[PDB]
């Protein structure tokens, strides 16, 4: 009933509920959220998350670390898919331990390198990273003693690289002579291409489930869309 | 080496057991056997 | 999601008066006009429709858009795949098991009432040599033989039939092929990139229509409209 100024919007944020009136849903333009699916449109929506000041400040390492931790949040937001043999729990991997674990990267980062543009691979604090994220950050939401074992092997097998040498298997994608290797880029835009440059398709094995995980599963949604047909078809 | 699995009570996997430890094989690696969730499943 | 007339009329404002590459011949204004609003009306009711509904409204945006198009329809073959699960199949008649389970041989039972794929029972035995096509492997790029002169549009069904008859899993990705190979191969590609938020408030959104914000549990986006007033100096 009423006319507003021209540059306004009113912001609704809610959760997806019956109780939401069907005449508001009429009114408005509806957006709704969702963990992103596959590795490569989680870490793109992860790379526009954080700023471009932020990741290319001094050091030069930065940018490597940002693309590990992207890639890690990436792998453990995909796996909560595969309930329950990504995960044993339905936990809720959200943007603010992405957050605290961006905080102490550059906290600690700025703590170690002091003020210097670069740092020779054996002096980055790997310990202090791995165990603040696997004991405040991302083993904070942890409550089985299985689930912080594969949370402390991703996170020894991710952060190590070799002390950051090339040709580092991230996973293997096939099984069959197909790997994921580290891209040896050293800039920011490097990393965004090089995610861009990702292949569209995917199994499991990229996280490192048996390719079969989702398979059963990818069935049932098929058989969900020939369901939801039932409803447009019988109505046409 | 040796790794341990747990026994869960089903597949849904939300019932903890107890811990089974098993001999690897001669070129198998341990971190493979804790990436794929590998458990012992007694009601399946 | 309950939208209403003006939502579809707005989308009409965004297609007629904003043409890319703005040509002045009516032959080609016209078919820019179609292809300008499938991909605008496809964007934005998939930027409010969860991932689980995407190939759903592919699939009738493709079936839109083949019964608008001269073109062979093949509605017998489209409403044997839409109802095949539902369909009575015959009883006690048993195909080879030579590489095919007690199910595929059922499915392929029930694909053989097609006139197309009559002779279904010596195909899967002439050819021997494609044991890993067929069924197995990876069918997701290959599949063998097809339903004559057909139609690209009819050998993406004949292979969608196929598939479906075959391997299940893979249902979703031959129904992303079929959209690709019938509307176009980067026609969904937008929303594998994250929600550019800036333009679609800025420009899409109507002032006395409001932007519903609408969130699974466990992944919420109040930082992301902070991040928006944060970019555009505007005060929330």
């Amino acid at each position: 009933s009423l006319q507003p100024h021209a540059c306004f919007r009113l912001f609704l944020t809610m959760e997806i509920n019956p109780k939401v009136p069907v005449n508001l849903l009429r009114a408005g333009r509806i957006f709704v959220f969702e963990p992103p699916p596959g590795v490569k449109a989680n870490m793109l929506r992860t790379f526009s998350s954080i700023p471009v000041s932020r990741i290319c400040k001094s050091p030069n390492e930065r940018a490597r670390l940002y693309f590990l931790l992207a890639w890690f949040h990436a792998i453990i937001q995909e796996r909560l898919r595969y309930a329950p043999l990504g995960w044993s729990k339905k936990y809720e991997f959200g943007e603010s331990d992405l957050r605290s674990a961006c905080d102490t990267v550059d906290t600690w980062l700025d703590d170690t390198a002091k003020g210097r543009q670069n740092i020779s691979p054996d002096k980055i604090p790997w310990s202090a990273l791995k165990t603040l994220m696997a004991q405040s950050i991302y083993g904070g939401r942890v409550d089985n003693e299985f689930d912080q074992r594969l949370l402390n092997t991703f996170l020894e097998r991710l952060f190590t690289t070799r002390s950051f040498d090339s040709e580092f298997k991230l996973a293997c994608k096939v099984d069959g002579h197909k790997d994921i290797q580290m891209p040896d880029g050293i800039r920011r835009e490097e990393f965004v291409q090089w995610v861009e440059l990702l292949p569209d398709t995917q199994t499991p094995s990229w996280l490192g489930l048996p390719n079969n995980a989702e398979r059963v599963l990818l069935t049932t949604q098929g058989v969900d869309m020939i369901s939801k047909m039932l409803k447009m078809q019988m109505l046409e | 080496s040796v790794v341990t699995l747990p026994v869960y009570l089903n597949f849904t996997r939300a019932d903890l057991i107890f811990t089974v430890d098993f001999e690897i094989a001669t070129k198998e690696d341990p971190r493979s056997f804790y990436e794929r969730g590998v458990a012992v499943l007694c009601t399946e | 999601y309950q939208y209403s007339l003006q939502f579809f009329l707005d989308i009409y404002h965004n297609v007629l008066y904003e043409n890319p590459n703005l040509v002045t011949d009516h032959t080609q204004r016209l078919s820019i006009i179609t292809k300008d609003l499938f991909q605008v009306a496809f964007n934005r009711v998939a930027r409010g429709m969860l991932h689980q509904d995407h190939i759903t409204f592919a699939m009738l945006l493709a079936r839109i858009k083949l019964k608008g198009t001269g073109e062979p329809t093949y509605d017998a073959e489209f409403q044997h795949f839409l109802r095949g699960n539902e369909i009575v199949l015959s009883a006690g008649s048993t195909p080879r098991i030579q590489g095919l389970t007690v199910e595929q041989a059922e499915a392929v039972v029930r694909l053989s009432c097609l006139p197309a794929f009559k002779d279904l029972i010596a195909k899967v035995q002439a050819d021997e040599q494609f044991g890993i096509w067929l069924d197995s492997s990876s069918p997701e790029q290959t599949v063998p033989y097809l339903w004559t002169p057909a139609t690209p549009i009819g050998q993406a069904i004949h292979r969608l039939l196929l598939i479906q008859a075959f391997r299940p899993d893979r249902l979703l990705a031959m129904a992303h092929m079929f959209v690709s190979t019938n509307l176009g191969e980067s026609f969904m590609s937008i929303m594998e990139q994250p929600l550019d938020l800036t333009h679609i408030v800025g420009t899409e959104v109507k002032p006395n229509t409001p932007v519903l914000m609408c969130s699974v549990p466990g992944y919420d986006a109040s930082g992301h409209v902070e991040d928006l007033a944060a970019e555009q100096n505007t005060q929330i």
